[PDB]
């Protein structure tokens, strides 16, 4: 692909997105989705051979499905209401049909098969930028919809989401797979406090986003995309592995790292409505993912795996491209917890 | 649930009200100020390392460029911060006044004619 | 200026629909922010009364509104019949 | 649908078990059936007639579980004169858990059910008792 | 119940969705999705929509040109199927004339809500306007409308075309 | 109406022209006299075999131009207004846009039928 | 929701202009030109009630205005009118441009016999306006009162009592 | 709602149906895609002439040009999945699993 | 979420097509022009939890305009026990319905 092309593609992506953030008019947001998969189908499609041309088609077909359901909610709602802003969403049952094409999109369970395929078949770029930009959009928009939302199908949604986060990452050895049930996972725990205060959905999705790109960038620095390659790397730069392991550990929601704020402060929002149940669920749930991140860090950072003697010919040489932004994403990823209060700013 | 996003004369994507500058501003040595600047050294000692130069000594004007930085973005997100925070007490103390009905101050009874139920430890 | 001399001269020579094509549509898009009739065209859009004209209330104080369609005051049509 | 559970709840604890016992079969039956709906389109049976005994298995050790839950908590409830105590709940609870391992001729899955059905059901007891929310309607 | 003109056209056009619905084969999917794009020309022509259902007409009859291409290059087998070739096609086609017929039936002679709201009939000629005024057409001058009034619509749909087709050539490419 | 009525007289003209000619003539219909041609030998293959499309992607792009003329074909309303200069830059813009994904698809080879 | 008021049949009746859509239009120009009051009136009081129902003594004044303007038209120039209705009345679509000549006809002698003057291309699309002694109604939309907003934010902003107060947090 | 509306409704929820249920074609699975675009068109016709909604008349239109977008891209995957297995199965897009 | 960047910047990209009584046209009106400026200027500034409740009646005959379900019961309703009465032959129905009135212009 011609870089120009490429970089016309990926504007044309965020210009999709930036459409539907900006939008009042129900018609000009489903025209953002529509730009944004049209563009996006193509850089999934970058390197080209029959596992991405497969990748693409699962996605185009998700896609496209969950936008025709977008866009029958829209006119039923119109029909029982002739307005086209987005607001309350005068309709009961074209409410329902929008939450259920906006969790389609989102890759929320039950519509969860996609995720791991799609992030299996493509490349670390792509996916990176599936599982990061991909989820602003949908997002968005139930952030604005949010006070018309049916809190049993949301909440029923997220659980669902973490659970089946959980138990089919334990299950993995390929790390994009690995990523892509974190992904659901994580949407789960966005999802459900949705209906509650939009502020902590912002808050988790933009933790989320950092330590997904911290991971993303350090697993394309070593070109690992299984468990077996990735424990190579200590014998190469054991700094990655290290920088790897503490940012696992932050994933897993361990205190006093970063990741264990949004959580932290999710449980808290839902004990100041009554919710008592779901939340310790969810941190019960959530034990899963902490444990294949874990099992994660045992292979490649806290235990030594055997190496192959054409490894002495890569210490020679070094890293040629370099990720400017890769270092204070990985400091974002970590020790951000004592500015937690500073998540007044985002309302 | 968004609390604060229609609350009227809000202009969209301002980041600063006019009103903000009627507060107190952060202090230059504030302690959240000194640990966004040990967050943007550490940013820089990671840069060294991941770099494969020395971590300590590698690059003075990229580690001062780091701390500043961060220091800088540090100073405006504390101040809309603080401001959010006048802004939430500001409108709960309106409310109260406004509605004293929903908020009566009880009379004051003290614990000699408090009757309390007693535990014995046994 | 002499590069394009024989650039021009080898586009008529080879590809003449082309040529034709693009003096056409550069034409096109040039010419009408030159020509003094668009905003006759405009007057004329304007001077359609597709819908009623609601007559207002008297007040007492407009004297630039006709009291009778024939009345000297109000909007005149005598530029479009010399056109 | 809710029209089921609120058949179920409306009737007293320990009054009328042929009715509660029958309610109960009903919601088992309507779970069983969206869990063969869901095997079957995951795991295609290969023929037809295999899915339709899939279903009917299905189908069939839910409502058995649901009635015996049922009939059990609710002749409890009556011999004991004891209505709002979860207990009652516990031992229906463990009763479908022991048909559940009849019904696959397992001792441990009978064991496992009987304590962990026992126990969750006597949380729902408690939280009907006592207000608990498991969707919690937003209040701030 | 005036001449169910409306009523008619909207059953035919449902009836050709359960045609191509059941997918006997691309070629016998492109003549149902014809048939229901003729129906629903008629059914907005009949609710003076004229320049829309045309244009609906036209649009999908190239779209089904280049389906049946593509269907012939790509999508085609010794012995495509009809609708009374094979059981599954059948059993489709079947249930969906009979779910058709069934909700006919239930929001006609009763007036129950289906899954929405309810619906006694009456015609849909109870609805309309009476509105007598114009020299010229609404939906002439709404549609020209987007030429003064839709300059952001222009832009992003000039836009998303180009990338579309920039976003074919790339896919196409192969490699 | 009417044009119901039309169409109605011109199918039904039609089909009876397809019952006479199937109808009034003698028939004598055998396997031989039935079977498909080739010029006089039997075909090797079916004709139900996939037939390759050498001008695929220019369908595609057939597709993208169709609806730009979806898009064009309310100029003549839209030449009525009285913002004329608006409505003349926003149909300028459209055919130069269209003109260059012409261009576009020209240079990189995409009017070529594959071999 | 209350009953709806309605006029009575006896109040709806009123002498009828009887004639056909090529006789109004071979008149149009001149009847514009002399009926303009009352019609401008009506209108003017149709467009500020939007209640039909209240202004038919200015639909009965229109009629009436109408009725006199045929009435002398057949009093004065019968035959003329007639050739001129004739020829709009022969077009598909009842063209002015067809017939010049009978219109030509028909305007010579109006002029002459009432002194009508055809009015200019132009004139008759004006906006005018109207002295009427009628009331400016109120409330023609039957708006009910409407509620009262959210009484304002007043005073000076000072810093957040403690602090965030968020768990532990003394900033 | 008339007759009409719960008709066109319907034919929506069948085409919906047919995208669902896969058989072996993927061709026959992109007509039922642009069978629910047919559908939204008309639906969103008839509630845009029955209110007199003038500046809505456009947005049919607009829906028009995304399908095609929507069409062209199918068809284009269509074309690079052929090219891999000489047919349009959706069986043989299994590589990738949960 | 959502930035409103029309409204910081004042643009109007989109705001001109969200509500049918809104700038049409040539002045042309929608069917339930009325309906929806009266429930509008009801709804203005209070919020949306406050325009639920204080708003409904006007947001009440806005839907009866669109829908027009009440007006088709009370037509059914009259239809029905006119078929019902004539059915019996009590009704002796009038001329004008029957299409035998005295049509004015
Ligand atoms: C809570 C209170 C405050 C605490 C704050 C939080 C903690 C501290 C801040 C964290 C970030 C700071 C450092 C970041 C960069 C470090 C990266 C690195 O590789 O270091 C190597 C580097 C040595 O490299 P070198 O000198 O170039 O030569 C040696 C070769 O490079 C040889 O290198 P090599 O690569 O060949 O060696 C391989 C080695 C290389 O691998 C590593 O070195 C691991 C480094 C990972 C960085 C940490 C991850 C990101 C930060 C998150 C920390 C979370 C903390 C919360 C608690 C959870 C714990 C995880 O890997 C291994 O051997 C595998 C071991 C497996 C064990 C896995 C455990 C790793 C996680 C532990 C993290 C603990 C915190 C940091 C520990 C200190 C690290 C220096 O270390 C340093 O010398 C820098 C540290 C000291 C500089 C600061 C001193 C300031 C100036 C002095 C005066 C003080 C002023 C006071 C004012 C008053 C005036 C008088
Ligand atoms: C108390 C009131 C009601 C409570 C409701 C909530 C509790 C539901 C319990 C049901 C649990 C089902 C899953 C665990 C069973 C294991 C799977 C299995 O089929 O083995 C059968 C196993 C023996 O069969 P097997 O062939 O030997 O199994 C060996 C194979 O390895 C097994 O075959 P396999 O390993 O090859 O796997 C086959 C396949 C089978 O896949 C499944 O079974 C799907 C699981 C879904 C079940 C949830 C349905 C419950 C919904 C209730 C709604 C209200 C109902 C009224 O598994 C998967 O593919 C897993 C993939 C996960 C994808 C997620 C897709 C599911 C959608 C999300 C859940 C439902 C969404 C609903 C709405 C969502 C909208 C937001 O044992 C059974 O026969 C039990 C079947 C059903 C018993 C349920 C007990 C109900 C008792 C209620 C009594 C009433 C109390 C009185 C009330 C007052
Ligand atoms: C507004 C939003 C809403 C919109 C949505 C609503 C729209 C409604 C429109 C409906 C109009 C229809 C339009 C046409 C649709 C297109 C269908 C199509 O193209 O078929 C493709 C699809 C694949 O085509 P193919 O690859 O060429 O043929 C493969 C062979 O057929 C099979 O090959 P094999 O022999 O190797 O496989 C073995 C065999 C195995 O077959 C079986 O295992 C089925 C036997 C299950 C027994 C059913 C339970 C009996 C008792 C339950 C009764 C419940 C009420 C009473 C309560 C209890 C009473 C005590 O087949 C299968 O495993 C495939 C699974 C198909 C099962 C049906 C899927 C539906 C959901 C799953 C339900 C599962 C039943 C469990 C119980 C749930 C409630 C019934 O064909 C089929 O799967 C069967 C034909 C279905 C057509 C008729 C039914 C249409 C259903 C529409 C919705 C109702
Ligand atoms: C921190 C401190 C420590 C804490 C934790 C440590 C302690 C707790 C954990 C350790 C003990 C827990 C183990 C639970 C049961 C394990 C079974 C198992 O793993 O299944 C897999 C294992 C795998 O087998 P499979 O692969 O399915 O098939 C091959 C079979 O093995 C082949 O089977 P088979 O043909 O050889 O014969 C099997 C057959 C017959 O088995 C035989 O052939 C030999 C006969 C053995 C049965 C003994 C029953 C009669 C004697 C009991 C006398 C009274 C009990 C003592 C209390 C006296 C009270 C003053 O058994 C049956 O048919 C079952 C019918 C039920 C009758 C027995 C159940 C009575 C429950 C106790 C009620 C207590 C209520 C509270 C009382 C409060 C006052 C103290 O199953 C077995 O092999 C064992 C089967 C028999 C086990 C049942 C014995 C129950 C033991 C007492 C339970 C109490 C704890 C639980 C209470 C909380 C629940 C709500
Ligand atoms: C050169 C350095 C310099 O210029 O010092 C000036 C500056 C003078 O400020 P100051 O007003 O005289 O300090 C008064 C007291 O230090 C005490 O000042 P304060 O009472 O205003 O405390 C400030 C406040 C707000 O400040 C903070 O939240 C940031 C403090 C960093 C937390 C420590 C974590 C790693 C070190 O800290 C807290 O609210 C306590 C929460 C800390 C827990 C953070 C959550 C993570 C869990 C633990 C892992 O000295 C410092 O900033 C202290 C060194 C840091
Ligand atoms: C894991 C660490 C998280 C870090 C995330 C990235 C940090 C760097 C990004 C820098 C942000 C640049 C923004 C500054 C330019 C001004 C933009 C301004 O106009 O935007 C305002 C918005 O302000 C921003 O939201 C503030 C951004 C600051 C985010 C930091 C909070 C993180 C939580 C606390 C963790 C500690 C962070 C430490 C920092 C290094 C407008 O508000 P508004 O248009 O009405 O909101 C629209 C959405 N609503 C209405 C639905 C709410
Ligand atoms: C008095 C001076 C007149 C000035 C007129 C204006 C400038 C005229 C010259 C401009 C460019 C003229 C044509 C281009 C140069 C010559 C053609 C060329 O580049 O190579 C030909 C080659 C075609 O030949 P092949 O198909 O490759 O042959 C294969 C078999 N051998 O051209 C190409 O490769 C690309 C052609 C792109 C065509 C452009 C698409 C259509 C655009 C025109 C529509 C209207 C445009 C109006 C808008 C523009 C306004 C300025």
């Amino acid at each position: 692909m011609n870089p120009i092309i490429y970089t016309t593609l990926i504007m044309t992506v965020m210009s999709g997105t930036m459409l539907v953030m900006i939008s009042s008019h129900w018609l000009l947001i489903w025209i953002g989705f529509e730009m944004n998969l049209l563009a996006m189908i193509p850089v999934l499609m970058k390197n080209f051979n029959p596992r991405a041309t497969e990748a693409a088609t699962k996605y185009f077909l998700t896609q496209a499905t969950a936008s025709m359901m977008l866009m029958m909610a829209i006119i039923i709602n119109l029909l029982y209401s002739g307005q086209w802003t987005i607001t309350k969403m005068f309709n009961p049952v074209a409410m329902t049909m929008m939450t259920m094409a906006l969790a389609m999109k989102l890759g929320l369970s039950p519509f969860h098969f996609w995720v791991p395929e799609v992030t299996q078949g493509i490349s670390l770029q792509a996916g990176l930028l599936l599982l990061t930009w991909q989820k602003l959009a949908p997002l968005s928009v139930l952030c604005q919809i949010s006070q018309s939302i049916n809190p049993n199908l949301m909440l029923t949604m997220a659980m669902l989401s973490i659970l089946i986060g959980g138990w089919g990452g334990l299950n993995q050895t390929q790390l994009r797979k690995i990523m892509a049930y974190s992904s659901i996972a994580h949407m789960g725990w966005m999802t459900a406090v949705l209906p509650y205060n939009t502020t902590m959905t912002i808050l988790n999705l933009l933790i989320y986003i950092t330590m997904t790109l911290a991971m993303f960038m350090l697993l394309i620095h070593s070109s690992a995309t299984t468990t077996l390659s990735l424990s190579h790397t200590w014998n190469k730069m054991p700094v990655i592995t290290s920088l790897m392991m503490v940012t696992l550990l932050s994933m897993g929601g361990l205190p006093p790292l970063s990741g264990f704020m949004p959580k932290w402060m999710i449980i808290q929002e839902m004990t100041k409505n009554e919710s008592i149940i779901m939340p310790t669920l969810m941190a019960m749930t959530a034990l899963l993912n902490l444990y294949f991140y874990m099992r994660l860090a045992y292979s490649s950072s806290l235990t030594m795996f055997p190496s192959t003697n054409n490894m002495k010919m890569k210490w020679q040489f070094e890293h040629t491209k370099q990720m400017k932004l890769l270092p204070t994403m990985i400091v974002l990823s970590t020790l951000v917890l004592p500015m937690t209060p500073a998540l007044s700013s985002l309302n | 649930m968004t609390m604060m996003s229609g609350r009227p004369g809000r202009v969209p994507l301002q980041f600063l009200p006019n009103e903000a500058r009627s507060l107190p501003p952060p202090k230059l040595t504030d302690p959240r100020l000194v640990y966004m600047g040990f967050l943007g050294y550490c940013s820089g000692l990671i840069d060294n390392a991941i770099r494969r130069r020395p971590v300590v000594s590698a690059g003075l004007h990229r580690q001062l460029l780091y701390v500043t930085s961060f220091v800088f973005f540090g100073y405006y997100l504390l101040k809309r911060q603080d401001y959010m925070y006048a802004l939430r007490d500001h409108d709960m103390f309106a409310y109260v006044k406004s509605h004293p009905e929903d908020f009566p101050e009880k009379d004051k009874k003290t614990y000699g004619e408090i009757l309390e139920e007693f535990h014995p430890v046994r | 200026a002499g590069r394009i001399a024989s650039f021009l001269k080898n586009a008529w020579a080879k590809e003449p629909v082309l040529v034709a094509s693009f003096a056409i549509g550069g034409l096109a898009i040039i010419l009408p922010s030159l020509s003094p009739y668009t905003n006759y065209a405009i007057r004329i859009n304007r001077a359609t009364p597709y819908n009623y004209p609601v007559p207002l209330r008297d007040d007492g104080n407009m004297p630039d509104v006709p009291s009778h369609p024939q009345d000297p005051q109000g909007p005149s049509l005598e530029w479009l019949k010399n056109l | 649908a809710k029209t089921l559970l609120h058949k179920y709840s409306d009737i007293p604890e320990g009054t009328e078990c042929h009715r509660k016992a029958y309610a109960s079969t009903s919601i088992g039956g309507a779970t069983g059936l969206i869990v063969s709906a869901y095997s079957i389109a995951l795991k295609p049976p290969a023929s037809f007639l295999e899915g339709v005994a899939r279903t009917g298995r299905y189908t069939f050790t839910s409502a058995a579980i649901g009635a015996i839950f049922g009939l059990t908590s609710c002749i409890s409830a009556q011999v004991r004169e004891k209505p709002d105590d979860p207990l009652n709940y516990f031992i229906g609870g463990c009763a479908g858990g022991l048909t559940l391992g009849a019904r696959t001729r397992s001792y441990g899955i009978g064991a496992a059910a009987c304590a962990y059905m026992g126990l969750t059901a006597a949380l729902v007891k408690m939280g009907q008792l006592e207000g608990w929310q498991v969707f919690a309607e937003p209040k701030v | 119940m005036t001449m169910y003109i409306a009523f008619i056209l909207s059953t035919i056009f449902v009836i050709g969705f359960v045609g191509f619905s059941s997918k006997p084969s691309p070629i016998y999917g492109g003549l149902g999705l014809i048939v229901s794009g003729g129906v629903g020309c008629g059914i907005v022509l009949n609710f003076g929509g004229s320049f829309l259902g045309l244009m609906v007409f036209l649009i999908y009859l190239g779209g089904m040109l280049v389906v049946f291409g593509y269907t012939t290059a790509m999508a085609t087998e010794m012995y495509p199927e009809v609708w009374v070739s094979n059981k599954t096609v059948f059993g489709a086609f079947v249930s969906g004339l009979m779910m058709e017929f069934c909700m006919v039936y239930y929001a006609l002679k009763e007036e129950e809500v289906e899954i929405i709201f309810k619906f006694n009939g009456l015609g849909d000629w109870v609805i309309y306007d009476t509105g007598d005024s114009g020299f010229f057409s609404e939906e002439a001058m709404g549609i020209a409308a987007l030429y003064s009034y839709g300059t952001w619509l222009v832009i992003v749909t000039g836009w998303s075309l180009l990338i579309g087709v920039v976003v074919i050539m790339e896919i196409t490419r192969g490699n | 109406m009417n044009i119901m009525l039309t169409l109605l007289t011109n199918v039904t003209l039609a089909s009876l022209l397809v019952l006479i000619a199937f109808w009034l003539p003698q028939l004598n219909a055998y396997s031989e006299k039935t079977s498909p041609y080739e010029c006089g030998f039997d075909p090797m293959g079916s004709a139900r075999l996939p037939f390759s499309m050498k001008f695929f992607l220019v369908a595609i792009t057939f597709l993208l131009f169709d609806l730009e003329i979806a898009l064009l074909l309310p100029l003549p309303w839209a030449s009525q207004t009285n913002n004329l200069k608006t409505m003349l830059t926003m149909a300028l813009f459209l055919l130069i846009l269209l003109a260059a994904s012409l261009a576009y698809e020209w240079t990189q080879k995409g009017l070529e039928w594959a071999e | 929701p209350g009953i709806v008021e309605l006029p009575t049949l006896e109040d709806l009746k009123v002498q009828e202009v009887k004639v056909s859509s090529s006789v109004l239009k071979a008149a149009a120009h001149h009847y514009g030109a002399q009926c303009d009051k009352p019609n401008k009136e009506f209108m003017l009081c149709r467009w500020e009630e939007k209640d039909p129902r209240r202004c038919l003594e200015e639909g009965k004044l229109v009629n009436q205005c109408a009725l006199d303007f045929f009435r002398q038209i057949k009093r004065h120039c019968a035959e003329p009118f007639t050739e001129y209705w004739t020829c709009i009345d022969y077009s598909g679509l009842q063209l002015f441009r067809h017939c010049r000549k009978q219109q030509a006809k028909f305007d010579e002698c109006v002029l002459d016999k009432l002194g009508w003057v055809r009015p200019d291309l132009g004139e008759l699309s004006k906006v005018t306006k109207v002295k009427t002694d009628r009331p400016l109604p109120e409330n023609p939309y039957h708006s009910r009162a409407r509620p009262e907003p959210n009484p304002e934010a007043e005073g000076d902003l000072k810093p957040a009592k403690h602090g965030s107060r968020l768990f532990f947090w003394t900033m | 709602m008339p007759l009409v509306y719960m008709n066109i409704i319907m034919a929506f929820a069948i085409a919906l149906a047919g995208l669902l249920m896969y058989r072996s074609h993927l061709m026959s699975s992109l007509l039922c895609l642009e069978g629910m675009m047919l559908s939204l068109f008309i639906m969103s016709t008839l509630i845009i002439l029955n209110t007199h909604f003038t500046l809505a008349n456009m947005m049919p239109i607009i829906l028009l040009v995304f399908a095609a977008c929507e069409a062209a891209l199918g068809l284009s995957l269509l074309v690079m999945v052929s090219n891999t297995y000489g047919t349009d199965y959706v069986q043989n897009l299994n590589l990738l699993q949960c | 979420p959502f930035f409103d960047v029309q409204k910081r910047l004042g643009l109007d990209l989109d705001r001109w097509m969200t509500i049918q009584s809104a700038e049409q046209p040539h002045k042309i009106p929608g069917r339930c022009h009325a309906f929806e400026k009266e429930w509008i200027e009801c709804a203005h500034g209070i919020g949306g939890i406050r325009a639920e409740k204080e708003c409904k009646i006007e947001f009440d005959d806005f839907v009866e305009c669109l829908l027009r379900q009440k007006t088709m019961k009370r037509l059914s309703a009259i239809k029905r026990q006119r078929d019902k009465l004539i059915k019996e032959g009590k009704y002796t129905p009038p001329p004008h319905h029957l299409g035998k009135e005295d049509p004015r212009p």
